[PDB]
């Protein structure tokens, strides 16, 4: 890794060792059990207990409804990018760049108001991220795709 | 009885000073159930009380029933007390003096539970594992042979005041031995740590009548218990009456010391196991066992015909004339399963369950035989002219709880003789008031 820094801190480390005694109250201390059973107490840090509370009934089925069919829609669009990547053929240069143009109009028609929904009724849980990391990713890897294919050419 | 079921009846003044030892803390520790360890560990180091609800959250829902349990113990134990919490609520927090007493244990801390070995050397008269062992057993057939009465055994006076206070043996007529009654069949056919821990018991509940502290007295055989086997201890540190206890161990054997003035003692194997196989069984009813001592023999014949006596082997078969006059003796089919497991062969360990289901299942139909029958003595009433007088009497019958089988089919029922009186009384005056 570093130096002979590294030589110099096993062999403190192995005087320091070297003159071993054992502890007792040194190994424990009533602040720190107590802060210990509180991460570990329902609710704590360790045992977070929200996870999505009533999920289920959370993000009324109306909008569920709404987000399963953005979800289909969206994994049909990703499955044609996909089934069109890797481009082999002129042709289908145009064929993925028709894709994203869909991806994009389709994102401001009914995500753009399905976050404008969600914020007005200000749902805790972060539907969208999700399709919008699947969005960026596709978008990201669409991105780089074209910088290569601007690299071959160079 | 259980140690736990002994300490529960204690006063509460007992169990705080019976803390004060580190080596009672660990024994108390090491009876309690698996989940009351783990809620000891992790409060090993509060020093605030917790509420209740906090803990009682940390089992689930379905195992409540094992935490109430745990928790009763803990509570009549007195290992933990609740405490008035700020704000209306319920703290628990373990014993200060327990838990101080159990980190010492566990942790280390103060002075060592024995005085010192070193400071007299080396031991001149020193014994072994086996030739420890073979003293044990022999005091301890020594004493079971007293129980039985042979002139071979010889013990002190007091050893048998203990026994005839433990009812096992009744001195109906002085200076004449003591005959053993149905109870000194059982406790013999018990097992030999269980023995032991039952003549302990009854020490402890007949400790008070010869003045003697009993804190003291269990705090040292708890000490005993976990003592190393082998290896001696340093007599001195102890108050006389305790001495004169040791005094009775050396008489049954837990404890080896060659003089009453000697300085040093030797814990044996059964003194390790007083906290707390050579029979082979057979489809045919046919017990094998690899032993020599006529204490076993005996024990043995006790529930069984015995065939062939080898030099280093036991031939008997169980049938059902032996174990129906066993059983008639006092002894439960219960607790002959129960010798027949503990004193199993290490090849019949593999089988599952050890013992064969066929014959623990003959034995309990034998046992089940003498009991066809059901005696009770009692006044039968068949007289009664009206259903609704009937039910009157049979009213106040059941009110007296004497009433021992009715019928209001026929308007018939029985009393126990002694209640006759009242019944007979009452039936009298309910005509007189009529």
């Amino acid at each position: 890794a570093t130096s002979q820094d590294i030589i110099n801190s096993f062999q403190s480390i192995r005087q320091e060792m070297e003159a071993y005694t054992p502890k007792l109250t040194q190994v424990l201390s009533s602040s720190a059990a107590s802060s210990t059973i509180t991460a570990l107490s329902p609710g704590g840090a360790l045992m977070q207990g929200g996870t999505q509370q009533a999920i289920n009934q959370m993000v009324p089925n109306d909008i569920q409804s709404e987000l399963k069919h953005l979800y289909v829609a969206v994994g049909e669009l990703l499955r044609h990018f996909w089934s069109c990547f890797p481009v082999n053929t002129p042709f289908l240069e145009e064929k993925v760049v028709k894709m994203k143009s869909n991806l994009e109009r389709f994102q401001v028609t009914k995500l753009c108001p399905f976050q404008e929904k969600i914020r007005r009724q200000y749902l805790s849980t972060n539907l969208v991220s999700h399709i919008e990391e699947m969005l960026q990713t596709a978008y990201n890897k669409l991105h780089t795709w074209q910088s290569r294919r601007l690299m071959k050419k160079t | 009885r259980n140690l736990q079921e002994f300490l529960g009846g204690l006063s509460p003044g007992v169990l705080d000073r019976l803390y004060g030892h580190p080596a009672t803390c660990l024994a108390v520790f090491r009876e309690l159930p698996s989940l009351a360890k783990n809620w000891v560990m992790r409060m090993l180091f509060l020093e605030q009380p917790l509420p209740q609800a906090a803990v009682a959250l940390w089992v689930k829902k379905e195992f409540s029933k094992a935490q109430e349990e745990s928790t009763g113990l803990l509570s009549g134990l007195r290992i933990w007390h609740t405490q008035l919490l700020p704000g209306g609520l319920q703290g628990l927090i373990l014993n200060p003096i327990f838990r101080q007493n159990l980190r010492i244990a566990l942790l280390g801390g103060g002075k060592a539970w024995s005085d010192d070995t070193s400071q007299l050397g080396p031991d001149k008269h020193a014994r072994d594992v086996p030739s420890l062992d073979k003293y044990a057993e022999e005091r301890w057939e020594v004493v079971l042979h007293f129980m039985v009465g042979s002139p071979s055994a010889a013990v002190s006076q007091d050893l048998a005041q203990l026994l005839s206070q433990a009812g096992l043996m009744k001195s109906t007529e002085p200076g004449e031995p003591p005959c053993i009654t149905s109870a000194g069949f059982q406790f013999l056919l018990l097992d030999t740590p269980a023995q032991l821990w039952y003549f302990m018991l009854q020490y402890l509940q007949t400790a008070q009548s010869r003045g003697m502290d009993l804190v003291e007295i269990l705090s040292f055989l708890f000490q005993l218990s976990f003592s190393t086997l082998g290896k001696d201890y340093s007599v001195e540190g102890m108050s006389d009456s305790l001495l004169n206890f040791l005094q009775h161990l050396r008489e049954f054997g837990l404890v080896f010391q060659r003089k009453r003035k000697s300085r040093r003692y030797y814990p044996t194997r059964l003194a390790i196991n007083l906290s707390s196989g050579f029979i082979v069984v057979e489809t045919n009813y046919r017990l094998y066992a690899y032993t020599e001592s006529e204490l076993q023999i005996a024990l043995i014949a006790l529930f069984s015909e015995m065939l062939y006596r080898f030099p280093n082997m036991v031939v008997a078969q169980v049938t059902r004339e032996s174990v129906q006059q066993a059983i008639a003796s006092g002894i439960t089919a219960q607790q002959i399963i129960h010798f027949l497991r503990t004193r199993a062969h290490p090849v019949m360990l593999k089988q599952t369950p050890v013992l064969p289901p066929t014959i623990t299942d003959q034995i309990r139909l034998w046992e089940l035989e003498r009991d066809r029958l059901r005696f009770t003595e009692g006044v039968l009433y068949n007289q009664f002219l009206s259903q609704v007088d009937f039910e009157l009497l049979l009213a106040h019958a059941r009110e007296l709880g004497v009433l021992v089988f009715e019928n209001s089919a026929k308007r018939l029922m029985v009393v126990t003789p002694a209640g006759h009186s009242d019944v007979k009384r009452f039936w009298k005056r309910q005509k007189h008031s009529s």
